[PDB]
């Protein structure tokens, strides 16, 4: 019952820690994700 | 010695010609066979980088927006292989590739046989000259 007080504040503070980390690690990835790269072909599953 | 002193103003203007090259200085240094650039550093989707050659064949499904701001890098982007249209940023597209074309100027030929060509030449005039006079008809 009383756990939800500090649990809701902790889970909401992790939005930038978990979800936004996908786009936070893209700082150096997006520059590589930009079209000026070398393409490839997948020859094996 | 005209060419000797012509380069005096040309070499000084070569830097002015290089000023247009100063836009993209990467990759060292309009008819084209196939569209080719170096890495296309300039460039839904924002940037557009496509090249067809023995190395790094590229393809993009989207387009028709301004990434590059007109010419970029190798300056050759546009129609080749068909299938490929970069239009929106002032294209150098649909341009003659390496080929053999015979183009001359003023093929001057006077009248030869008017005997049976009286109304026969008029049929030739109705081909080319006719739409160039009164197209409203």
């Amino acid at each position: 019952i009383r756990i939800f007080r500090s649990e809701l504040q902790r889970l909401s503070h992790e939005n930038n820690v978990m979800l936004e980390k996908i786009k936070d690690n893209k700082e150096k990835i997006k520059n590589n994700r930009q079209l000026p790269y070398l393409v490839a072909n997948v020859v094996e599953v | 010695l005209k060419q000797t002193e012509n380069d005096l103003k040309d070499i000084e203007a070569r830097i002015k010609e290089k000023a247009g090259v100063k836009e993209s200085d990467t990759g060292l240094a309009h008819p084209l066979q196939v569209a080719r650039c170096t890495k296309i550093i300039k460039g839904e989707d924002a940037k557009y980088v496509i090249n067809l050659k023995q190395i790094a064949k590229f393809v993009v499904g989207l387009g028709e927006r301004v990434s590059p701001t007109d010419i970029e890098e190798g300056m050759r982007v546009g129609v080749d292989r068909s299938k490929y249209n970069i239009e929106l940023p002032l294209p150098p597209r649909i341009d003659p590739s390496v080929t053999m074309m015979t183009v001359e100027e003023k093929p001057d030929v006077t009248y030869s046989d008017v005997g049976g060509c009286k109304d026969q030449i008029e049929k030739l005039r109705e081909v080319v000259e006719l739409p160039l006079l009164s197209p409203e008809r």
